[PDB]
């Protein structure tokens, strides 16, 4: 999300008050990229679509052993 | 398997934009008087009939060029091609010349069938399309020829030729 | 322009995908490639009847699916030979200066070889030269000279200092609206070089070979077919006695050209005009079959091709389909990106626009395949898997940051199943009687 | 994504202009000014005997337009007089135009279909005129950026 910060009167140096200048205002943005190149990986089967295991359990996301 | 056999010069094929119903029927008759007894020859076979209903639309969904209706139909403007008029021109010529048509159906294949009647109408409903009905019946049909196949023939009395 | 008639009627003649390219040796034009619609045009270009290019073009235009428009490649000539290692009238046709059609005649191999050389010298001798050595060499001076077979058993053998491996990068630059590739050199080095080029550019290579080693015993690997098999090259090879002299490559191309790749039309049993039946015995044919060297066979009451197996092993109709899928999928996605980028609304990797590719790919390539019977669909009762095509797209939460800097989307996956034709049938029965 | 305002200026019921014959109409009532509807669908579908679907475009485009008015408006008298005159002579066709605000609009030729029913009660009643129109295709017109969008759609 964009953010904006504005100085408060307690942080303006006395010199800038004489010159009447405000600075250190800060903004933040994120740019959105377009798409240029795309790659495809096609596959043509000949005899039978590849079979899959009958393991109907939910696929675990991590290994129990961690040492 | 056999639709792909059809070329664009000899074995012309016709496909309708939609076929709603088709029916096939045969008939037989028998003597209404008690037989003398086995005398199972007291029965005769009639010609089988075939009828169906279809439709041709100005907004086709499939324009496969192999269909003879779509011989030279535009790819991007089907309604300017006037497809319904193309079908009628084909239909009258086939019936008028008395072609022995061949029907490819769901279950079986029928051959030597002639068209005896068809109907076309453009009702207020289903605008931009035409409803078509056809009827066909069997045909019990029974020179440059090989001399080995020749058989004695006759021409009757003849005069100055 | 001003038209002096309300009606002007002209009655005239003449006029993976079709057009083949035949890489020939000649000098009848400066360009590297030219297109023709009939053999008549090539004669007007100084092609002598019986010449290599002429044989290919006439064979390709005579097929049941002849290509609309053939293409001729040009590689320079330095000398040409007429070989007389067999004899019985040995008419030969020479065309010089594009107009001088001097059909030399001789009748009855050194005698005929020297006799033919003598006849040429008797000519215009001021523009061509001949010399016997069994064969007789014919050389031009700066004049187009074309030599072709008219009759007899002799065979023409052109020779050139240029190499096929270097010309092919040249012809492609001029134009590339050609799919089939065929060459005249037919040497082991030349054929292999042509095969490698066809891979990187996605072209289909064809060649007929007269090698007797083709049907030699399977244990003997000495023919070209063995070399390509080892290298896993896709090239529709075959063995034929008329592979030279007549250049039957056109006949095979004549059967596939005018036929959309999406129909999956097998080349198993099609008839090729011009070819001659293979006379080898049953054992020889079995040997050649192991080589992936297809043969044209005179069948029961007829004659027809046998099998479209390439050197690698896969059936040919598959290869055309695989290339046809590559081309159409590539153009279809690109053709859509331009539209979005040309309205100011270029596509973004936002995970809200990527999914649209489901409709784009399913629209142009995939559905057209199903309506033509090329792609299977349905369910399998023993493997229990379905044949429906599937498409998977990655989400923004998986694309590495490296790609986002380069603006590249990778790892898209597609699945297809091909419809296989029928080639053989073997009945089995047993007449048991009741008791 | 977050929330977004569809337009810049709010839809205003008084900005919708209705013209019959060439005069603006005033005297609307309740919470529904006009209702525009068609009589038939644009396409009718038919099933086949082997899965084919055939579609047929419709060639009838007549529709209805319900005008809701109070029974204290002079346009009631205008319409009644027009109906009597049309019955006597034969001229029944008059132009009809509706200029919508931030919405689709209409421009065609209409006629009076059915006279509403009066109902004198405790409160002030409502009369609904059915006006039939020749063509009932709504036009984007005022909405901008439509020509570019139309060419953007893909299809085969």
């Amino acid at each position: 999300d964009p953010t904006i910060i504005i100085p408060k009167r307690a942080n303006i140096p006395t010199n800038d008050l004489a010159a009447r200048i405000l600075r250190d205002v800060k903004v933040e943005l994120v740019y959105n990229n377009s798409l240029h190149y795309v790659k495809i990986r096609a596959s043509v089967v000949l005899d039978r679509p590849a079979g899959q295991s009958t393991n109907a359990q939910t696929p675990m996301s991590s290994s129990a052993v961690g040492v | 398997n056999e639709f792909e056999r059809k070329n664009r010069t000899d074995d012309l094929a016709i496909l309708f934009d939609s076929v709603t119903t088709h029916t096939y029927t045969k008939d037989y008759n028998k003597s209404s008087y008690a037989v003398e007894s086995k005398a199972s020859d007291h029965v005769t076979t009639q010609d089988g009939k075939f009828t169906f209903s279809g439709t041709v639309t100005d907004s086709p969904y499939l324009i496969d060029p192999r269909n003879m209706i779509d011989r030279d139909t535009d790819k991007e403007n089907p309604m300017l091609a006037r497809r319904p008029a193309k079908a009628i021109e084909i239909l009258e010529l086939i019936a008028d010349s008395h072609q022995l048509v061949t029907l490819v159906t769901e279950d079986n294949i029928l051959s030597n069938y002639v068209i005896t009647s068809f109907q076309v109408d453009r009702s207020s409903e289903a605008g931009s399309s035409i409803n078509v009905q056809v009827t066909l019946e069997e045909f019990r049909f029974k020179r440059t020829s090989d001399p080995k196949k020749a058989k004695n023939a006759n021409t009757g009395t003849k005069q100055t030729a | 322009e001003y038209q002096d008639k309300v009606v002007d009627v002209e009655v005239s003649l003449g006029t993976g995908f079709e057009t083949p390219m035949f890489l020939a040796m000649h000098g009848n034009f400066p360009e590297r490639i030219r297109f023709y619609v009939s053999t008549a045009g090539m004669v007007a270009d100084g092609f002598a009847v019986g010449s290599p290019a002429y044989q290919f073009a006439t064979n390709a235009f005579a097929g049941n699916f002849a290509p609309q428009r053939v293409a001729i490649g040009r590689m320079s000539i330095d000398s040409s030979k007429v070989d007389f290692t067999g004899t019985t009238e040995q008419v030969v046709v020479n065309i010089t200066l594009n107009k001088v059609v001097k059909a030399v005649k001789i009748n009855v191999p050194a005698q005929i070889a020297t006799a033919l050389a003598d006849a040429v010298t008797a000519d215009l001798t001021g523009k061509a030269t001949a010399v016997a050595t069994t064969y007789v060499t014919v050389t031009a001076s700066p004049n187009v000279v074309s030599v072709g077979k008219g009759a007899g058993v002799y065979k023409i053998v052109n020779e050139s200092s240029e190499t096929v491996a270097t010309v092919l990068p040249s012809v492609i630059a001029e134009n590339h609206n050609w799919y089939f590739l065929a060459t005249e050199a037919r040497s082991d080095a030349d054929i292999v070089a042509a095969a490698e080029f066809a891979k990187a550019n996605y072209k289909l290579h064809i060649y007929n070979s007269t090698d007797v080693d083709a049907y030699a015993p399977e244990n003997s690997a000495a023919s070209v077919f063995d070399t390509l098999k080892s290298l896993s090259y896709d090239s529709l090879g075959t063995s034929d006695a008329g592979a030279d002299v007549d250049f039957t490559e056109g006949s095979v191309i004549g059967a596939m050209a005018a036929n959309d790749p999406s129909y999956g039309d097998s080349l198993h049993l099609k008839t090729m005009p011009g070819m001659v039946p293979f006379a080898g015995s049953d054992t020889q044919r079995s040997n050649a079959w192991s080589r992936n060297a297809n043969i044209y066979r005179g069948l029961y009451g007829g004659g027809s091709y046998i099998e479209g197996k390439t050197s690698s092993g896969q059936y040919v109709d598959v290869i055309r389909f695989s290339h046809w899928v590559k081309f159409r999928m590539e153009e279809s996605v690109f053709a859509y990106m331009k539209r979005r980028s040309d309205m100011g609304l270029s596509m973004k990797m936002s995970d809200e626009d990527l999914p649209v590719l489901k409709s784009v790919l399913m629209n142009n390539p995939i559905n057209i395949g199903i309506r033509n019977g090329g792609i299977l669909t349905g369910y399998d009762t023993e493997n229990k898997v379905s044949y429906d095509p599937t498409i998977i797209i990655p989400k923004r939460a998986n694309i590495p940051t490296n790609d986002l800097a380069a603006r590249i989307l990778r790892d898209v996956k597609v699945e297809l199943v091909y419809n296989n034709s029928l080639h053989y049938v073997k009945i089995r029965a047993s007449v048991v009687l009741d008791r | 994504n977050q929330s977004k305002i569809l337009t810049l200026q709010a839809y205003d019921p008084a900005k919708v202009l209705v013209f019959i014959g060439g005069q603006r109409v005033s005297g609307f009532a309740a919470d529904t000014k006009i209702v525009i509807t068609r009589n038939n669908d644009n396409i009718s579908v038919h099933a086949g005997v082997d899965g084919e679907i055939s579609n047929a475009l419709s060639r009838d485009n007549t529709g209805v337009m319900t005008l809701s008015l109070q029974n204290t408006a002079k346009w009631n008298g205008y319409l009644a007089q027009w109906q009597r005159q049309a019955n006597v002579t034969g001229l029944i066709y008059l132009p009809v135009q509706v200029e919508g605000s931030q919405g689709l609009s209409l421009n065609t030729i209409g006629w009076i279909q059915k006279q509403p029913d009066l109902s004198y009660g405790t409160e002030v009643g409502q009369m609904d005129w059915e006006i039939g129109v020749l063509d009932a295709w709504l036009s984007p017109d005022q909405i901008q950026g439509i020509a570019a969008g139309i060419t953007g759609l893909l299809g085969l």
